Parts: C-alpha cells; structure tokens; sequence
C-alpha cells in the first residue's frame, strides 16, 4: 500500500551507496549494469564466475575494435 | 553486569570521556572499570590515557603566544591529525544500532600506532622552538618504517613553511625580523653608519635548521648582509632583482650571490 | 461528509480556533522534544501544573511570520497589548520546549514592530504638507519591492527544505536595511 | 523492472516532525 | 528472475548489440556459470569488508577506509538485501588503482569440513 | 622485563659516541615500556564439577582469549616476566581428552607472546633502519592473525565451532606464527642488528622450504628488511 | 534535541541552556533520556556557541564612548568571517532530515576548527576594549595576528586588513587630487601622521604632505 513503495525507495538509496562503491573501485558497471547484478546476486550465484563472464565480455567487444 | 554497558563506556573513553561505570581517579593510572571483561577492558583504554596528554599539550601550546609561529604550525598538524581519529569515533558510534570484534581490539590496533607516534613527537620537541624543533621532527623521519616515515614527512612539511617563508625575505630583500628566536641570523639592535657590514648581522648557530648545513647559512648569510648594504646605503633600488626542494636551495642562493655583488 | 469533509481535510483549520490538534509524528525525542520534556518534569514532581499550549505544526509559523514582517495585521499567532507585537504564549510545535520558540518569535516580533510603525504612519497620510508626503511616498516606494520579495518567497512554500533559520537569514540583507 | 522504474526523481518535500523517513 | 535472459542482457549491455545478434557470448556464459553455481567457499561479508579494507590501506588511504565504512553501514541500516556477500566480493575482484606475497593471505572456510 | 633496560642504553652509548655532527637521537618515552596493556599478554567456579557437552563450550572460549593474549578463566598464563620464554597451566581437574586436545594448540599461544616482545624491545632506534623494516612487516602476519581470529569468534558465537574444525583451522597460522618466534629468537640472542641480519635471513630463507608456503614468507621478509640496506 | 543544539549555536538559548552574561549557556540538570557522560561532551560544545553569542553582542552596540570608522570597518569583516559559520550551520539542518543516527559527535568533528578561530579571534575582540584604539592604529593591532600561528585566524584577519586599508584610500585619494579633507572626521593642519601605522615610513608621509598641500596653491 504505501510502505511497499517506500521499500523500493530504500532500494534506491542503497543502490545510490554502491554507485559510489563501484566508481572508487573503477569498475566497468554503470548505473542500469549493477541493478542486473543485484538480481543475479539474490538469487545466488558464485561472484568470481560473472566476474570471469564480465572479464571475457569485455575483451570481446575491444578485441573487434 | 552486562557487557552492553561497558561497550558504550569504552565507546566513550576512546575520546578521552569518563563512562558512567568507567571513571578517571589517578591521572596516571589508567582507566578503572567500577571478570574477564575488565580484564580486557585496560588495554583498550590505554588510548585515552594517551589521548588526555596529546590534547592537554596542544591545547596548551596553541594559545601560548611566546612559542612562536614555528610549532604553532605543529600544534595545527597535531590538531589536524586529532580531527580524523574523531572522524573514525564519529562513524564507529553509528555502527552500534555484535561490533565487539574481540571487544573492538581489532578495530583499536591501527589507531594505537598512530598514537603512540604523536607521543612520542610530542615530548621530543618538549620545550623546543625554531630549528631546535625542527630536528626533532626530522628524527623521527630517520626511522625505517615506511608508514611511520611516511607518516612524519607530512607534519615536517607543514613545520618548514614559516622558516621558508622568513628565508625569501632575507635573501630577496635582506630585511630580517624576528620578535622570537627561531631564525639561524641574529641582527644587532645597533644600525650602524658604516661599521654595518662586519657588526650588523651575526650568525644564530643554535637556530640553523635540519635541512641546513653550517656552510649554507654562512653562505646565505654573505647575500643578505650584501643586499642590505645595497640599500640602506647605496640607495640603489630595482624591482625583481633579488624539508627538501630536492636541491634547489643550492641553486636560488647561488644566482642571487652572483647577482648582488657583481652589482655592488 | 460531503463539504465538511473537503473542509476537514483540505483546509488545514484547527489551531486557529478553539479545537485540540491532532498531530502525527514520528516519535522517539529529536523531533519529540515538547513531549519528553514535559514527561522529565512531570516526573521530577511538578506538582500538578496543567500547561495548556494547544499545538501548532512548524511550517505554519513561517507563514504567519511571513505576513507579519510583510506589514499586515490581524493574524493568530503574535498578540500585541499596547501597539508593540509580541509572542503568544499559549503555543507548542513538538519541539523547541516552549522557551526557544518564546526568544525566537521574540525576536522576529522586534522587527515586527519596526514594520507595523511604519505602517501606521504611512496610513496617517492615505486616511497637504508637501514634505512630509514626498518622504512617507519614499518609504512606500521601497516596501512595495520588499514585500514582493516576500510575496514571491511565500509562493516557493506551496511547491526545497524551508525552516524559521533559513528565511531570517534569506531576509538578512533587507532587515538591516529596515534598521 | 523494479530497476528500470528506480529512476524517478527524488521527493522536495522534507518534514522535521518527521524525523525518520519523510518522503 | 530467469537466469538465461538475464546472462544475455549483460552480453547486450557490455557489447553494443542486439538480443537477437549474440548467442556466442551467451554459450560462453553457460559454459562458465553451470559447474560453479553453487557455493564453494563459506559467504562472510565481513571478511569482504576487511578485503576491501585491504585494498584501501594498500593504496594507503585510511579516509576511504572510513568512507567504505559509513557505506556499509548504510548498507546494514536499510537490509533489503539477502546476499550481501556476493555484491561486494564481485565488487572487490573487478578492482583497479586510480592512483610477491598472496600466500600468506588468509582464506576462508573452505566447505569441506561443511556441507557443499 | 628488567633485562631489557640494558640493551637500549648500552647501544645508545655507542651510537652517541659515534655521531658528533648531530646529537639528540629519537627513543621511546619511559611509559612505554612501563604499561602491561600496550602488549597482549599480562565468579569463577571450578570446570570439573560441569556436565562435558558446557564444558567443551567453555573451553573453547577461554582457549579463544589465550590466543590473543588475554588469560581464559581455567588455563592462566605463568608469570615469569623474563626472556622469549612463557609457560601456561591448565588445571588439573578437567577430563583427560579434552586436555590431551587442548594441549597441541596451546604453543601457538607461546609463539604469539614471544612474537609480541620482540615487536616492542626491539622497535627502538638502537637496533636501526634494517631492524624497522623487518618489524614493521613483523606486525602485518600478526594483524593477519587478528583477522582470523576474528572470523573464528563470529563463528564460535552462533555455536558452530567445535574444537575438532579450530584444531584444523588454526594450523597453517600456527605454522607462519612459529616461523616469527624462532626468527625473533635467533635476532635476540646474537644480539644482531644491521647487514648481519640480513645475512641471517639470506640463509633463513633457504631454510625453510617445506611446502613453499613458509619459503614465501621469508621471501617476503627478506625483500622487507632490505629495503633500508 | 539535534536542531535543539542548532539553536543553542545560535542566539536562542532556550530553557535548558541557561544564557547569563558572566558564564552563559549553562547545563546541570539531569536527564533520563540522555546518557550522564553526554553533558562532558555538551560542556565542551558548550565553549564554542557561547562566544558566538559574545562577538553577537559586540555587532549591536556598535554601530561619549568609542567612535570612528574605523569600526565601521573591523565590524564588517566580522560579519565575513562568521559566514562560513552560518552555512556549517545550515548544511546541518540539511543532513539530519534523513539520517536519524547522526549524533552529536559529527557536529563537534565538523565545528572543530571554529575551536581554533574563534580562541584565537576571541582575543583581538578582548584587546580593543581593554586597550581603546579609535584612530588609525587599529591596522598594525590586526596586522600582528594576521601573522598568527595558525593558518584560520591568518586568513580570517586578512579579509579583515583589506577593507581597512580601502577605506584608507579613500582618505588619500580625496587628498591627493582633489585637494579635499575633513569630508570625514578623523579618529596648516593636514596632520595624521601620528596615528599612521609604523611600517609605513617617514619618507612617503612627507611626500603625500606636500602633495596634498600643493593642490590648495
């Protein structure tokens, strides 16, 4: 009713802290790439396994270019 | 007693606080709890038993106008230094509402070496003004710990600002003041008429610096008793005619030796 | 029901009249700050002492403080005994323990006076002199700006973060000039 | 979606008689 | 969420294509993802944050230090989150420097004397 | 405890004798030395009349607080007060396997304190720019110690360590511990400082090679201490 | 309580702090909502808004006693320097609309270098009243805690030093050019000399003597 929207607004504002967390640690995420890693984590995954899927990725799209 | 209580009160004591079963009788003692817990309570509080005596000195220091612009500099890094450990307390006090990691030894472990550091620099410049204080901050840069040498290279070069600042006007100008004594060059209060360049300037060999030699401030000293002389004479005046800087004192001082005296 | 409803819960009226305000709030001291300090002294054994401040909420003191400095009279909150404004005491917000809220108000109502002098003065003359109205018109000309800069800051209420400390030191460089 | 739809601007309107969460 | 359209909406968001236009990234993902999906090693976030803390004192910033912790105690005041582990460990590998010994690191539990 | 007052002031002699083209050499304040608390290691009802399955609770918490140098309530720490030896006494009323097992963790208690006295006597500026280095990459295991230690009381808190898990648990850190100790104690009684340890850890690090996991800890310490030379 | 203290720091004193002009801002009473180790932190915040309040009573007298403009001039660089003092007050009010665990610490950790201006500016406001300076000395008084020891009250009194030497360029540029003096009071007769700040020589007093003589021939 009304605290199942402000919920989802303490979502964003946590959400807000790791776009500090993740510009400090220089990563390739953006803002809309993280929201996905947060529904990947919840669900549980191993982090080194996307991170290997990430460190490919990226290689694969400057590789042809 | 429960263990929530003596956590908020060693929580407290980190600032140099009194809780309200941990009390302060003997100044020299440390903090007493009103078994294993006070056991383990002393060594964490060993840190605001250092901490009293680092605040009382800067404190002390600071407002006292006979110790002069060099070392007010220092108790302004000391103050600085005391700003980012409250930065620390400030966010630890939020983490509560466990937090005891071996009742917050770990948490203090980092702390308790950049402490130990600011008490020991404060009782080696105990007294101590000018270049006197000068060397006993680079005597602790003479450590071969990189994080502790890492550490005091910071407050060095925020002592070395007024002492650079009095050197640009002896060289450049050859005025020299002073209402302290923490300049390497002590004037003579007589003026004189022309017995000026053998008796106005004599060397303050107490007060020469730790990044000078004996043989720089005679040699700096030849400069600024020649450019007075070029003005308090001579009447002659031209405008822009005049820690380490990894050589550069060797090199300023050497063009403006040559300079003066071809001139003159 | 059917208008009393859309007065009742549209309007905001019930402190300006004879009515006990209901108000919630958050609880728990740092906004709830009347309350724990009336249950301290209550439980320090007054003994009885029945306060009746009957409640306002905060942002309609700034309003009303607002149309007081403008130079209107006739509003609720700031009675006056002998033409000098001066604070109602029968007033609590949920915080400032009733005497921040006495020194404050106070101290706005010291400029209230300034304005309402002035006023007077400028409605003796719009119910034949011929200095007398050029330097009363001069006094008009400038409030007619500075209550349009009012006028436009009590707009920006309807739509920011605003509080009593904020507008006093947004009004700074026109209440020393009204000195 | 939750995610997508995150990205609505923020609220203007603070209250100091609400201290925790004034939306 | 399904697991399979949401590994190839990372392969269309890092390379600048279609849904329709990778399958071979997506293959790759599947080849990565199935036989380490489950936890191998015990989840602590705690021994994250003191890895993260450990990056920051190897670049000697111990503001930061304390800036990560006021982060993640924002991060404990909401808890909307139920694996907090994985977030901040991912968050933790991808690290750079904006400016030998990992043997004599500790590890973790290894889920050997624990139920995989 | 009192021996260490000598050394200092002896090498400090030497030290000033040598140096006239600068005085005033930097050493620690005299409290320093003087307060138990800066280092770890300084209502109570007997353990034998409980029932085993507490019992082995309760040991694990008191041998938890020895690891980091603070005394469990029924095994105390000797007082001696005197050189890199330390001795601890568990009494003698607990069952004998729970004794037999505790017995075999307890030195990495004894390779802590050892290690400890060696981070504070030996830190001084009579031992020099080389002997710096090497403690202050000293001090860094043992702050990885207190990071295990750590993680090891958040699990023993929700009653999910036994003592059969810390038994294997604590033994590759018992490992790198027990280099420290013997290493600070061949430093100690040569009474070596300068290019002499530097020769002494050149061999040391040929020495231990055992699973290349100890041979990686000496190759760290050695890059460490030669950094000043 | 937390904008209770952003009033303290400002000049309501309210019920609880206690103003008195001999020691003001005064706390005894005993609270069961508060901790009883929180008034020694109360105490020593205690020293930092009761000297706002005392410089705040300075600003409003001023502006046969002590005149001048002169102090028209220390007055407005006061004003300038309790600026950055009003606005780490009003980003407070700010940050404690959400957050809810912001404690008193993080005020005394952020107002903590207003304990090295205020002690150190709190002096040369005591030196003028128990020493009257009313001419043009009032700029070699200022000039000697500019140097300072400490870089705030360095910078703080330069801001200061600007305006009182702009106001002594409207003295010279008067008399210079246009031939005009006691267009202003001060505090042939064309004398100042005496009150002239002693690191401004002899030799250009003399010169701006005879020019400003020279324009009345």
């Amino acid at each position: 009713a009304a605290a199942a929207a402000a919920n989802l607004n303490a979502v964003r504002e946590t959400m807000d802290v790791l776009l500090e967390i993740s510009r400090i640690l220089n990563t390739g995420l953006d803002m809309e790439t993280l929201s996905i890693c947060v529904r990947l984590c919840e669900q549980g995954i191993n982090p080194e396994a996307l991170s290997s899927v990430i460190k490919e990725l990226r290689k694969a799209t400057e590789a042809l270019k | 007693i429960t263990e929530a209580a003596l956590v908020r009160d060693i929580l407290y004591v980190f600032q140099g606080i009194d809780g309200k079963n941990i009390k302060m009788n003997n100044t020299e003692n440390c903090y007493k709890v009103e078994r294993s817990l006070r056991d383990t309570a002393v060594r964490l509080s060993e840190l605001g038993w250092l901490h009293n005596k680092i605040r009382r000195y800067t404190d002390q220091r600071s407002l006292d106008r006979s110790f002069g612009l060099v070392g007010q500099s220092f108790c302004a890094a000391l103050h600085q230094e005391l700003r980012e450990y409250y930065r620390l307390l400030s966010v630890l006090h939020s983490q509560l509402q466990s937090l005891t990691l071996r009742r917050l030894l770990v948490w203090t472990y980092d702390p308790k070496i950049r402490l130990k550091t600011l008490a020991a620099l404060v009782d080696h410049c105990q007294g101590r003004k000018g270049g006197e204080l000068a060397s006993a901050v680079h005597a602790y840069t003479k450590t071969g710990d990189p994080y502790m040498r890492s550490l005091v290279q910071h407050i060095l070069s925020l002592v070395s600002h007024p002492v650079l600042s009095f050197l640009y006007r002896w060289i450049y100008d050859g005025e020299l003041e002073d209402t302290y004594h923490e300049f390497f060059v002590a004037s003579d209060p007589t003026v004189k008429t022309d017995r000026l360049w053998h008796d106005k300037y004599t060397l303050r060999k107490s007060m020469i610096p730790s990044f000078m030699t004996m043989d720089q401030s005679r040699k700096v000293l030849l400069i600024g008793k020649s450019i007075n002389f070029l003005h308090q004479v001579c009447h002659d005046q031209t405008p822009t005619t005049k820690t380490d800087l990894e050589n550069a004192f060797q090199g300023k001082i050497d063009a403006a030796y040559f300079e003066t005296s071809k001139y003159l | 029901p059917d208008d009393r409803s859309w007065l009742e819960h549209h309007v905001v009226h019930q402190y300006w009249t004879a009515r006990p305000s209901q108000f919630p709030h958050s609880l728990h001291l740092h906004s709830n700050l009347a309350a724990v300090w009336d249950q301290h002294l209550y439980s320090s054994d007054p003994l009885y002492v029945p306060d009746d401040r009957v409640l306002v909420t905060e942002t309609q003191v700034i309003r009303e403080t607002l149309w007081l400095l403008s130079g209107v009279k006739k509003l609720f909150i700031f009675q006056l005994i002998d033409g000098k404004v001066t604070v109602r005491n029968n007033i609590i917000v949920t915080h400032l323990t009733h005497s921040c809220l006495r020194s404050v108000l106070e101290q706005i109502a010291a400029y209230g006076q300034v304005v309402f002098r002035l006023q007077e003065f400028i409605d003796e003359v719009m119910g034949p002199f011929r200095t007398y109205q050029a330097f009363m018109w001069a006094l008009y000309k400038y409030f007619i700006s500075f209550k349009e800069e009012l006028a436009e800051i009590e707009k920006c209420i309807i739509n920011t973060t605003i509080t009593l400390a904020i507008v006093v030191d947004k009004l700074a460089p026109r209440l020393s000039q009204l000195k | 979606l939750w995610e997508a739809a995150l990205t609505y601007e923020a609220s203007k309107r603070r209250c100091w008689e609400r201290v925790g969460c004034p939306p | 969420k399904s697991p399979n359209v949401l590994l190839q909406n990372l392969c269309c968001r890092i390379l600048g294509r279609s849904e329709a236009d990778v399958a071979q990234q997506f293959q790759y993902a599947v080849r990565v993802i199935g036989s380490n999906f489950a936890p191998t090693v015990e989840r602590d976030e705690f021994l994250v944050a003191e890895k993260i803390k450990k990056e920051l004192i190897r670049q000697r910033r111990e503001a930061d230090a304390a800036l990560f912790s006021e982060l993640h105690r924002k991060l404990h005041s909401q808890g909307v989150l139920k694996n907090k582990w994985s977030i901040l460990y991912l968050l933790l590998s991808l690290s750079e420097d904006p400016r030998s010994y990992a043997t004599l690191f500790a590890q973790a539990l290894p889920r050997d004397a624990h139920s995989t | 405890l009192q021996q260490s007052l000598e050394l200092k002031r002896k090498m400090l002699r030497d030290k000033q004798n040598k140096k006239n083209s600068g005085q005033h050499l930097p050493i620690f304040p005299a409290w320093v030395y003087e307060r138990p608390a800066l280092i770890g290691d300084f209502t109570a009802l007997p353990i034998g009349t409980l029932p085993l399955a507490s019992q082995e609770s309760a040991v694990v918490e008191d041998l938890l607080y020895v690891l980091v140098g603070v005394d469990g309530r029924y095994v105390s720490a000797q007082p001696l007060a005197g050189r890199q030896s330390r001795t601890f006494l568990v009494d003698p009323n607990l069952d004998l396997s729970i004794r037999e097992l505790v017995h075999r963790i307890l030195p990495v208690a004894a390779s802590y304190s050892a290690v400890t006295r060696f981070i504070e006597e030996k830190s001084s500026f009579e031992y020099g720019q080389v002997n710096h280095a090497l403690a202050a990459a000293m001090r860094t295991l043992v702050k990885e110690h207190l990071i295990l230690v750590s993680q090891l009381e958040q699990l023993h808190r929700q009653g999910l360590l036994s003592l059969q898990k810390l038994w294997f648990y604590i033994q590759p850190a018992m490992r790198t511990m027990d280099i420290l100790a013997s290493l600070a104690t061949s430093v100690d009684k040569g009474e070596c400082l300068g290019g002499s340890t530097l020769s002494l850890l050149h061999d040391r690090s040929f020495s231990y090679t055992g699973d290349s996991q100890a041979q990686e800890l000496c190759l760290y310490l050695t890059k460490a201490a030669s950094a000043p030379y | 309580m937390i904008h209770e203290l952003l009033l303290a720091l400002s000049g309501y004193p309210g019920s609880i702090f206690t103003w008195n002009k001999r020691s003001g801002l005064q706390v005894s009473q005993d609270f069961p909502f508060l901790h009883p180790s929180e008034t020694s932190v109360l105490n020593r915040l205690c020293r930092l808004g009761t000297d706002y309040i005392r410089f705040t009573e300075f600003i409003e007298q001023y502006t046969g006693g002590l005149h001048g403009i002169y102090l028209r001039a220390f007055c407005t660089g006061l004003d300038s320097v309790l600026q950055p003092y009003r606005q780490a007050l009003l980003d407070l009010e700010q940050e404690f609309l959400g957050d809810p665990h912001l404690s008193i610490s993080h005020v005394n950790y952020f107002l903590d270098q207003f304990q090295l201006l205020f002690p150190s500016v709190m002096v040369v406001v005591e030196q003028i009243k128990s020493q009257k300076i009313h001419g043009c000395q009032i700029l070699e008084t200022v000039y000697k805690h500019s140097c300072g020891g400490l870089p705030p009250v360095r910078s703080a009194l330069e801001k200061i030093l600007a305006v009182c030497h702009g106001v002594m360029y409207k003295q010279l540029s008067a008399w210079m050019l246009h031939g005009l003096l006691l267009d202003q009071h001060e505090e042939q007769f064309s004398l100042r000399v005496e009150i002239l700040p002693s690191y401004i020589p002899v030799r250009v007093a003399e010169k701006i003597l005879f020019v400003g003589e020279s324009v009345q021939m």
